[PDB]
């Protein structure tokens, strides 16, 4: 071994384990009793603690605040985010292909080979997509090899950047590594490899960071006010008139005009003027970072109604049919569309079942409207008319007894 | 020297004199479309004109039309000169700052009032029953709010708003009566159905039970005589209509119902005051007038709250005018007189004086 660790231990399992063991010993010096307690509980109940860490943000603020699971979540997250790596490191872990919206077996566990058909199917499915990752996850510093456990045919080989939080620790005989996923994954390349007489797909992956405030609406609002106090003074009086008209409830007429293709079917020069100014207003201060926003969609955006049998997502077949129709598809909104920096549920859309979780690239047209006094309570970001969103992945979760859907999507224009 | 109280709502304006027990004038918040047409005289025509509501979901959205409403209020309904009377206006909870500034500018620059003030409607309704602490359910023609108030202060971060109120209930009743085999579709028929709603609807204590009863019994049926003498029957529509408040999915909305917004509002308040709120749930506004609504709210909040919680719903017979009555009492108080914005203060400070004083 060298005096300095490599960025990737590769198949050097013996040096990876020894290095991470030293690292576990060193970080033990920096964890307080509450953090050590958090780690111990995690060892004893990892699956449920990880599950909670993935969906805790989607409930009412007061439901989140009252959940006793918050203590474990916050304390374990503190433990992790505190040991930041000072240069990149590559990690290894297995995923279900379903995680990247490949809702079939790549091969069965008793098959040893992977067909060219399946390889190409997978490639087309996970090509050109950012996949949002959340929650606690155990990873390995070395590539699984002969006599390592290999639960699926899909091995992720992930490059983590400098300042990534990672918690090395020991669980009885084993040296482990905990991270909290808080980024999107891009699959740069896939390759078929062989480990111990079986074919696996190895996915060469990297991350894209975005601001994701989740349930921390106060922080998101601070960020929004910080970046959009200016904006409201930068508008021509025409633009300011036209955006308050929109916000003050003009949106319904303006958006119906757009959705009905009025500009072409039945031009109305006044409305076209309003559409134009609102668009120019959204280009005035483009979204200053990569940013995750959330929208609770009405079923009509996905061709359903309240009484559609297909909107009953408590039945798995309806989830499958939804995925078959929408997952991997690109959708377009002729209307201007509102989103929030917050993921929390709210009274006004408490029962909506379809949540869009949207990655907005830096410099996209958009505005934090809750910098403009009068309507702060929504923590709103308005997106430009004609936006296109690629749906990368559909997840589901329980809100009480009601199954709801999370649509991992990316703004692509 | 007598102050005016003008409670301007989405559907109705309630206006009168401070010190009176009831508003002198109650008239529709409509303009027919300088010059102008207002109230039941905005029914000069529903023809060369159509009716326009300047207050939408409790917020003023057209200032020219609202000036006409206020003109009609002073000169036609109350028969007073605005220059001779301090005027108390009401506003919705969370009324935007620019909105209350514009209200202030219009009162002083257009109407030349000697003094004015803008008070939050829900705070006035709480005050009408002699309370300064409680949570108000204020439900009118256009909007419903839950407003928690502690020692005279509304708590803005815990205010809930639903754009579901009396007009939506009327429109839903038109639909389900039409599905029964009748036909209620026109603007005049909407008024008739509003009357049916106000006379015959009620909130069931157990909705699914009530639906089973009506299904296998004629005992929930009521009759109603139309203006031309046709007598119609109404059955489960009686309680399906206001059920919408608790189940907004009935009209296609995926918001929380009024029991859940009440609970959400309480849960947003400091834990130390929640018991005071549970013990002082007050109802205000025309859409809280349904028989059975206080009992149903009791039952729904009981199911949400801890089993040890003491819950009291207060629904005064006068609730329909609770906001106005609260304004009449407030404007009459000796300790309120220092709170009026005078024309002199407006001249010194401009419209933003309203934030300093109201
Ligand atoms: N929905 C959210 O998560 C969210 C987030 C932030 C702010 N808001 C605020 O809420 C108010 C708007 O409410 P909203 O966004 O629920 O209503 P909306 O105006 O986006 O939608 C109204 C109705 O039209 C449907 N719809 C919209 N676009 C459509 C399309 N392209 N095709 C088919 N159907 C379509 C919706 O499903 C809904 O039934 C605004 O004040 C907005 O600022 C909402
Ligand atoms: N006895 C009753 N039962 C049911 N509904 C009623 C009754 N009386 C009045 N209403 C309804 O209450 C509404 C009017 O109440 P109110 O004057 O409090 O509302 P508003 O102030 O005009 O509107 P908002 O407060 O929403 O801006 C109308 O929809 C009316 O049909
Ligand atoms: C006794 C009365 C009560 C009332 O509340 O009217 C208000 C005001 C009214 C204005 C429109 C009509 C044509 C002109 C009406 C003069 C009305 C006084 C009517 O529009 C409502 O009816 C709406 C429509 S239907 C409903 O549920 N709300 C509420
Ligand atoms: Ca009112």
């Amino acid at each position: 071994a060298f005096i300095e660790r490599p960025e990737d231990f590769l198949k050097d399992k013996e040096n990876a384990i020894q290095w991470e063991k030293k690292e576990a010993e060193r970080v033990e010096k920096n964890l307080d009793t509450l953090e050590k307690e958090a780690l111990e509980l995690y060892k004893k109940d990892s699956e449920q603690i990880s599950n909670y860490s993935q969906t805790r943000q989607y409930f009412y603020d007061y439901q989140i605040e009252s959940n006793p699971r918050e203590k474990e979540y916050k304390n374990l997250r503190n433990a992790i985010s505190k040991n930041k790596i000072d240069k990149p490191i590559n990690v290894y872990y297995f995923e279900s292909p379903e995680k990247f919206a490949f809702n079939k077996e790549i091969r069965t566990e008793n098959q040893n080979e992977i067909s060219l058909e399946k390889f190409n199917e997978l490639k087309e499915t996970i090509q050109d997509k950012l996949f949002k990752q959340d929650g606690f996850k155990d990873v390995s510093l070395y590539e699984p090899g002969n006599g390592d456990e290999k639960p699926t045919p899909l091995l992720i080989h992930l490059k983590l950047p400098k300042n990534t939080g990672m918690l090395p620790y020991i669980n009885s005989n084993d040296v482990k590594t905990l991270i909290e996923q808080d980024y999107s994954i891009k699959i740069d390349k896939i390759v078929r490899i062989v480990i111990e007489g079986k074919q696996y797909i190895k996915a060469e992956a990297s991350i894209v960071n975005s601001l994701d405030f989740k349930d921390d609406v106060s922080k998101g609002d601070l960020w929004g006010k910080e970046n959009y106090s200016d904006w409201s003074n930068k508008l021509t009086p025409n633009e300011l008139a036209d955006v308050n008209d929109y916000m003050r409830g003009g949106y319904t007429a303006i958006n119906n005009y757009l959705i009905s293709n009025g500009p072409l079917n039945n031009p109305n020069p006044e409305l076209d003027s309003k559409v134009n100014n609102i668009e120019n207003a959204l280009k005035l201060t483009p979204i200053p970072s990569n940013l995750i926003v959330y929208r609770r969609s009405g079923p009509q955006e996905f061709g359903l109604t309240l009484t559609s049998p297909e909107y009953d997502f408590n039945k798995i077949e309806n989830i499958d049919a939804f995925k078959e129709k929408w997952e991997g598809k690109v959708i377009t909104y002729p209307n201007f569309i509102s989103t929030s920096i917050g993921s929390v549920n709210m009274s006004a859309f408490a029962k909506r079942k379809i949540i869009l979780r949207i990655n907005i690239p830096k410099d996209s047209p958009g505005a934090y409207l809750s910098a403009i006094p009068g309507y702060a309570g929504e923590y709103s970001v308005l997106l430009n008319h004609g936006s296109k969103f690629k749906i990368n992945k559909v997840d589901s979760y329980k809100d009480g007894t009601v199954t709801k859907l999370i649509l991992d999507a990316t703004l692509i224009n | 020297t007598t102050a005016l109280v003008c409670d301007n709502g989405s559907g109705l304006v309630k206006a009168g004199f401070a010190g009176d027990d009831a508003p002198r004038a109650v008239f529709p918040s409509i303009v027919g479309r300088k010059d102008s047409y207002v109230g039941d005289e905005a029914q000069s025509k529903r023809g060369i004109l159509t009716l326009k509501y300047p207050i939408e979901h409790g917020i003023i959205t057209n200032w020219d039309d609202m000036e006409k409403i206020w003109h009609h209020t002073f000169y036609n309904e109350l028969r007073v000169a605005p220059e001779e009377h301090p005027t108390l206006l009401t506003e919705a909870p969370l009324n935007p700052k620019a909105n209350r500034e514009k209200m202030t500018q219009i009162m002083f620059e257009t109407f030349n009032v000697p003094a004015m003030y803008v008070a939050i409607q829900a705070v006035l309704s709480l005050y009408a029953s002699g309370r300064t602490t409680g949570i108000v359910l204020d439900s009118g023609d256009g909007v419903t709010h839950n407003v928690p108030i502690y020692e005279g202060y509304a708590l803005p971060h815990a205010i809930m708003r639903l754009d579901l109120a009396g007009r939506d209930l009327t429109d839903y009743l038109m639909k389900i009566l039409t599905e029964r085999g009748y036909s209620f579709v026109t603007t005049a028929e909407r008024e008739i159905v509003r009357d049916i709603k106000e006379k015959l609807c009620y909130v069931a204590l157990d909705f699914e039970n009530e639906m089973a009863t009506a299904a296998s019994s004629s005992s929930l049926e009521k009759s109603y005589e139309l203006p031309d003498g046709q007598v119609i029957t109404i059955g489960n529509e009686r309680f399906r209509c206001p059920e919408t408040l608790f189940q907004p999915s009935f009209i296609g909305m995926e918001s929380a119902g009024i029991h859940e917004t009440t609970y959400n509002s309480i849960m947003k308040c400091d834990i130390d005051i929640r018991k005071d709120l549970y013990a002082n749930n007050v109802m205000s506004g025309g859409t809280t007038m349904y028989p059975g609504i206080a009992d149903r709210m009791q039952k729904e909040i009981t199911a949400l709250a801890p089993s040890t919680m003491k819950i009291k719903i207060i629904a005064p017979p006068e609730r329909k005018y609770s906001v106005w009555i609260g304004g009449s009492i407030l404007a009459s108080l000796s300790t309120f007189q220092q709170m009026w914005i005078t024309k002199q203060e407006y001249d010194e400070a401009g419209p933003s004086i309203v934030h300093r004083k109201c």
